[PDB]
């Protein structure tokens, strides 16, 4: 069945579970063409593909020429998502293949059950949830390692980085929701709030800065405010 | 020009022959059908006066013996029988008829429904999807489920319709996942038509007595074959030129002889809007497309 706010813990269990996200696969910049027309000019993309008990994630990078020649670009966006999910399954050794795969968009059901027909005990699940997993180009480091490809790969990361050395799956992943919803409502301001202090580093092998404890709280406070703001500064409250 | 005796009418019951039906009452004396068409398939059923569920019926063709009715007070139904002594039958019938106690097979001489909506249906494949090898008639009624739907419970009383299923590795090729699932053409085609079915005759047949016995016995499973058989070519690119403008006269005789009042259960909306609208043959099927908009204006 869909994931929503009921069947919230699921996710931390034990059973193997992936979430794909398909937002930025297929983008473009619009443009006008010398006639006055409008064009678009892809640029690389990427699939998001992620362990949220693990934070081990699949960063499988769509390089333009995957586009190359092709019509019904969104809709073959759809497809090479799931191509490319199944060959990852099908990468995998058995015991680390999910048993769940949950879709941020129902519109990849049909093509990913269809590529994945070899798996029938993999149940493909939509959510109810309204997750930011397409901020994941606002993160500087995943946004530099796409656009650099000259050539189709897969990129591996910790989104975590280290934060399950110190608190539990469930709570890694409500940072990384509240952090990646903040990007999306705005972008510059979340920034802002992550590197503000010169004095707290990016590890070279870390995707967020090295805070303590104490310095999350701080941190995660702000982004909370920074939510609800644009919730006013949109909607006038 | 065949008969089906009766042997008598015991209990009240609505009596249907092909797209024709009659009252008869409670030992009414009643004793069968005659000048019934020889060439066709035919189907005989009956809806009891006081349990209108279980509409049920038996499809013959006169041409592979004689056949009567009578029922039988211990299941409770008008059951089909086969009269081996011909003689026996001839002069069952030739009395029945002197005494007039039959009614006539009233076919108007222009029409052609039956022979519209039984064109492609055959005996021997009707026997096929209703395993009962005793009998050289089949058994139907509203409630037998079908093979695939007993896969998601008895199987001597299944419907064995070709099973169709588009998110099935039958349905999709390996490395043609969005080819073949967009375009079904593979599936119509190469499994279907010439792997299973053998020829457009034979997908023909079982549609069309998909679609009869959906609309005869509201037999949910035949609806939802008779729907997926549609679909398949609707959703095929590359469809033989006589298969759809023969499709266009099979659907067209369908959603014509549909009782008015049932199109809320017999027919998906889905399926319909797609096949008219949205599929690769959205434009090739004017007289069907024609006749669900004067007809059916709202379920679009
Ligand atoms: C635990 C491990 O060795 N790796 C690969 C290297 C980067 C850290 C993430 C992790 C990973 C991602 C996906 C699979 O495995």
């Amino acid at each position: 069945g869909a994931m929503n706010s009921s069947n919230y813990a699921e996710l931390f269990n034990n059973d193997i579970k992936l979430f794909v996200d398909d937002t930025n696969v297929y983008r473009v910049t619009v443009h006008k063409t010398f006639e006055g027309n409008v064009a678009t000019k892809a640029i690389n993309g990427c699939i998001f593909t992620l362990n949220p008990k693990t934070g081990h994630l699949f960063l499988k990078i769509i390089h333009t020429s995957v586009w190359a020649g092709q019509k019904r670009l969104s809709q073959l966006a759809k497809w090479k998502t799931a191509e490319e999910v199944s060959a990852l399954v099908r990468s995998l050794p058995k015991e680390e293949q999910p048993k769940q795969i949950i879709v941020t968009r129902k519109a990849m059901l049909d093509p990913l059950e269809v590529h994945m027909l070899d798996f029938p005990n993999i149940a493909i699940r939509p959510t109810e949830l309204r997750l930011p997993f397409s901020a994941a180009m606002s993160i500087d480091k995943l946004s530099d390692v796409v656009m650099k490809a000259t050539e189709p790969q897969m990129v591996l990361f910790n989104i975590y980085d280290d934060w399950l050395d110190r608190i539990s799956s469930y709570t890694a992943f409500s940072r990384l929701t509240l952090l990646l919803r903040a990007l999306k409502t705005n972008e510059e301001s979340a920034k802002m709030i992550l590197l503000s202090d010169p004095t707290i580093t990016i590890k070279s092998y870390h995707l967020w800065p090295s805070f303590t404890d104490e310095q999350w709280i701080t941190i995660e406070s702000q982004m909370r405010d920074l939510i609800l703001t644009e919730y006013g500064r949109k909607y006038n409250v | 020009m065949n008969t089906v005796p009766f042997t008598s009418a015991p209990i009240e019951v609505t009596i249907g022959i092909d797209q024709y039906s009659f009252n008869v009452k409670e030992n009414q004396p009643f004793h069968g059908i005659k000048d019934i068409p020889i060439g066709h398939v035919h189907v005989i059923h009956f809806q009891h006066a006081d349990n209108s569920s279980m509409r049920y019926g038996y499809w013959f063709d006169c041409r592979m013996g004689n056949f009567y009715i009578q029922y039988d007070p211990k299941d409770g139904l008008y059951k089909m029988m086969e009269e081996r002594d011909g003689a026996k039958f001839e002069n069952i019938v030739h009395n029945f008829k002197e005494r007039q106690m039959m009614v006539s097979y009233p076919k108007i001489d222009e029409d052609d429904t039956w022979y519209n909506l039984t064109e492609f249906v055959q005996m021997d494949k009707i026997r096929k999807i209703v395993r009962k090898d005793e009998n050289q008639f089949s058994y139907v009624d509203s409630s037998m489920t079908t093979v695939q739907e007993n896969e998601l419970s008895d199987p001597a009383h299944s419907l064995n319709y070709t099973v169709i299923n588009f998110k099935s590795r039958e349905a999709i090729r390996p490395g043609h996942e969005m080819e073949d699932f967009l375009d079904k053409s593979y599936y119509l085609n190469t499994v279907m038509l010439q792997g299973i079915f053998k020829n457009s005759s034979n997908y023909f047949g079982e549609l069309q007595f998909a679609f009869l016995n959906a609309m005869f016995f509201g037999n949910y499973g035949s609806s939802l074959q008779w729907h997926a058989m549609i679909e398949l070519i609707c959703s095929s690119a590359t469809v033989p030129k006589h298969m759809l403008d023969k499709l266009d006269e099979i659907l067209y005789y369908q959603i014509k002889t549909l009782p008015e009042q049932y199109s809320d259960i017999l027919l998906n909306e889905r399926v319909w809007n797609i096949c008219l609208y949205s599929s690769f043959q959205k434009n090739s099927l004017h007289n069907t497309e024609k006749i669900m908009e004067n007809k059916y204006p709202e379920l679009l």
